[PDB]
């Protein structure tokens, strides 16, 4: 997996065009090793053809490292959503992807 | 797992 950056800026009413996919804090992410192949807990189950995350490159499979300066590699799924949530309109994304 | 659109 490459390393990318992406700033993505919405409007209130819109998403940023994406599905997280990932396991729950009430999984053992304690003992959660990256690999190579999988090394972050939440990933992009699929990104909006029409919407802000894909015009800034972002595609199914890329696994998301940081939000807004907070790594997250093994970090919960619903913390995970809260800090994308708190960043309202705007959201500084790092992830790891295929291309 | 689980799945949030954002």
């Amino acid at each position: 997996y490459f390393q990318s950056v992406a700033i993505l800026q919405k409007r209130d009413h819109e998403g940023f065009g994406f599905v997280l996919r990932g396991a729950k804090a009430e999984t053992p992410i304690e003992e959660f090793t990256p690999t190579p192949a999988f090394p972050a807990l939440q990933y992009l189950e699929s990104v909006d053809v029409e919407g802000v995350a894909w015009k800034a490159g972002l595609r199914t499979g890329d696994f998301l490292i940081e939000v807004n300066g907070v790594n997250v590699v093994k970090v919960g799924h619903k913390q995970v959503v809260g800090l994308i949530r708190q960043g309202g309109n705007r959201l500084v994304m790092k992830v790891v992807s295929v291309t | 797992i689980e799945s949030t659109e954002i």
